[PDB]
């Protein structure tokens, strides 16, 4: 069994603030689909700022690719030497026309309920 | 001595008297400009006249496929303008960023969308919907309230900024609303103004009657012509209206294609004589033409040596510089869709014909509205790669069923000569003048001086 | 007749210009014309049922058909090709078919072929198909 998977916004996950070979699940925008090489790029806006998480692929094939849009990865991170950060996709479904501030306050009262119920231990 | 023989082509035709009952010809309905004491003639193309098509990167030049269509590409092409449009103004005012449609905040914020409206039926203000882009809220579509709103001025398929406030994210009350911005204007070179001046004249279809193909106004216009001698002859479609009754029982004894032939073969002889520039602008309404919109320029093969350096043909729409003056030229009629399909409630009385103007030179679209109108086709991904503004123009053609009227609105001179041909009678038609002057003032001063609409 | 098959061909691509489009939800059957700008897994969602899809209501597919059909009926060469009975399509072609006929067929099927030139649905380009491959062009 493996382990669970923790939501996590772009940007945090872009700044590397969460320790190597921890399991995570992230959204974002497709940019690229490098071919030959089996990487994905995809984006994600905030504000005037976009962050680009590298996802690899050798686990999916075969895969259809939508350009320009949204999707969901589920994987492991493992804090390459040059390359930075690449999550090792496990599972990578496409989903649109979901909002995102839904999502988003959704992750972020979920927390709030989790840190409130650690205020008693 | 008619040149076309249309007693050939249909020997079942009367003619018809009411244009031939005229009185009033050579009257000037109305005019703009100093057209007071100043000869109206051309010197028969015997100066410099230069041509020059703008527009596209790539001006159109030939065909291309046409019914093969897929959703993904429509909203790509739809997508692409309105986030280019969004970020132009967005430079332009100063906005530091813009807010998701659904993010429900009491803070008003402002949001950047494409205006339509959600009922089937024609615009109203109260069936506006707000539809988002891809980049910021994946399609989106949100009630507008525009019961704060003072004033207003809107049509489908419009690209504005507006302001508001969004408590519960589904529903959204105005509080501002932005104008938009043209293009710069073209700046003449040191070639341009060396060019004194040319003589243009604009001429509009159907240059037939309600039910006679005898072309008595094409043969008046063709001597009118003949005798001005102007430097520079333009007239636009379309050469043969589907609309007529012998065409529409399919009562002609000639192939369309030779039919049109034999109109522009008589129209070189007739022309000959005045030895003048000749430009065919196509139309949608065009009977041997495809009508898609754009659509190539005609096929001619038959051109002599000595015609062919003043006969031409353009694609419709195009942009022609003549002596670093831009023309604005389009067969197609924006005002009166635009006018039929636009809704407004202005605190005092103003030019309903401006403000479509200043709204169209403003949105950076020859055709900016969407859905267009149930009476045309327009091949998407040609519109947006062949179909856009270039600049400014200093000169814009409209031809329209609308009444007659000259307009200018920021430094674009527009022109309405209107059809040669209502019903049974003659119309109007324009003649233009182009005197190049001294651009050492900081303010561009626009080159065309007078015009006058003479009535046929 | 070529003059109203040409009126015929203008009403059909006008027909299939109109960019009519029909829910798939069988309660809803929405009909409308304004193509929204949000997709899902499948293309645009209607935006009354917020459930189902959009369906072109005459597609590329139909009007190629209808094309080949018109094509279909000004082929001689065809037909006499499709004759089984070798002594039968000897006799038609010689007691009735002068040539001037065949030429005047070839004609009326000149103006048929005319569109299907530029016509699009019945060209592939090559260029996407194999764009993925990069290691030697």
């Amino acid at each position: 069994l493996p382990k669970p998977g923790t939501y996590y916004l772009p940007w945090e996950v872009s700044a590397g603030q969460v320790p190597d070979g921890s399991t995570l699940r992230t959204f974002g925008r497709l940019c690229l689909y490098d071919m030959i090489q089996s990487r994905v790029t995809l984006m994600a806006q905030h504000g005037s700022d976009q962050h680009q998480v590298l996802v690899c692929t050798k686990l999916v094939e075969p895969f259809h690719a939508q350009v320009g849009s949204l999707y969901i990865v589920l994987g492991e991170l493992q804090h390459q030497q040059d390359r930075g950060s690449v999550v090792k996709a496990r599972v990578l479904t496409c989903v649109e026309g979901m909002n995102l501030p839904l999502l988003e306050q959704a992750i972020r009262e979920q927390r709030l309920y989790k840190q409130e119920r650690g205020g008693s231990q | 001595h008619q040149l076309l023989s249309p007693s050939s082509f249909s020997p079942s035709a009367t003619p018809s008297q009411k244009y031939n009952s005229r009185s009033n010809r050579g009257e000037v309905v109305t005019s703009f400009g100093l057209a007071q004491g100043v000869s109206w003639s051309g010197r028969g193309g015997a100066g410099n006249i230069s041509l020059k098509v703008l527009g596209c990167p790539e001006a159109l030049t030939g065909s291309y496929k046409s019914m093969f269509q897929k959703l993904p590409d429509i909203r790509e092409v739809l997508t692409c303008k309105i986030e280019e449009l969004g970020s132009e103004l967005k430079e332009h005012y100063k906005i530091e960023a813009f807010t998701p449609l659904l993010a429900p905040a009491q803070e008003p914020v402002t949001l950047l969308g494409q205006i339509g409206c959600d009922s089937n039926g024609k615009l109203n203000n109260k069936s506006v919907i707000l539809e988002g882009d891809r980049e910021h809220s994946s399609g989106a579509q949100i009630p507008v309230d525009l019961s704060e709103l003072k004033e207003y001025s809107l049509f489908p398929g419009q690209v504005v900024i507006m302001e508001g406030i969004n408590t519960t994210g589904r529903k959204l009350v105005a509080t501002k609303l932005y104008e938009g911005v043209p293009l710069p204007f073209y700046q003449p070179t040191e070639e341009d103004a060396d060019f004194e001046q040319s003589m243009v004249l604009v001429a509009c279809g159907p240059y037939t009657t309600s039910d006679s193909i005898t072309y008595d106004p094409l043969l008046d216009l063709i001597a009118v012509i003949n005798h001005d001698r102007p430097d520079v002859c333009i007239l636009f479609g379309p050469f043969l209206d589907a609309k007529h009754e012998q065409v529409e029982n399919c009562l002609l004894t000639s192939p369309f294609e030779d039919i049109f032939k034999q109109c522009l073969r008589t129209i070189i002889e007739g022309t000959r004589s005045s030895g003048s520039h000749l430009v065919f602008v196509p139309s949608l309404r065009d009977v041997h033409h495809e009508p898609v919109y754009p659509q190539p320029p005609f096929s001619y093969s038959d051109l002599s040596r000595e015609d062919k350096k003043q006969v031409q043909f353009v694609s419709e729409p195009c942009s022609l510089s003549i002596n670093g003056v831009i023309f604005g030229l389009t067969s197609t009629d924006l005002l009166f869709h635009l006018g039929a399909e636009e809704i407004s409630s202005s605190s005092g009385t103003s030019d309903r014909f401006s403000r479509i103007l200043k709204h169209i030179l403003t949105q950076r679209s020859y055709y900016p509205l969407y859905p267009p109108q149930e009476d045309m086709a327009i091949d998407y991904e040609s519109f947006y790669v062949y179909a856009q503004l270039p600049v400014t123009p200093d000169v814009l053609i409209i031809p329209s069923e609308l009444r007659y009227f000259v307009k200018d609105v920021l430094g674009c001179v527009c022109v309405n000569p209107g059809r040669l041909t209502k019903g049974q009678v003659g119309g109007t038609f324009a003649r233009l003048y182009l005197r190049r002057p001294a651009a050492d003032g900081a303010e561009r001063q626009s080159p065309c001086i007078a015009v006058q609409v003479v009535r046929i | 007749l070529s003059n109203k098959l040409i009126m015929d061909i203008r009403r059909f691509i006008k027909k299939y210009y109109d960019g009519w489009l029909i829910c798939e939800e069988p309660t809803c059957r929405n009909r409308t014309r304004h193509l929204p700008l949000q997709f899902s897994r499948t293309g645009p969602l209607c935006p009354a049922c917020m459930k189902a899809t959009l369906q072109p209501e005459y597609s590329d597919k139909s009007l190629y058909t209808q094309l080949c059909f018109y094509r279909y009926i000004f082929d001689a060469e065809c037909a006499l090709e499709k004759l089984t009975t070798d002594h039968e399509k000897d006799k038609l072609k010689k007691q009735f078919f002068t040539p001037k006929v065949l030429q005047d067929y070839r004609k009326l099927k000149n103006t048929a072929e005319q569109f299907l030139s530029r016509s699009g649905y019945s060209e592939v380009n090559l260029s996407k198909l194999f764009a993925g491959c990069a290691v030697k062009s």
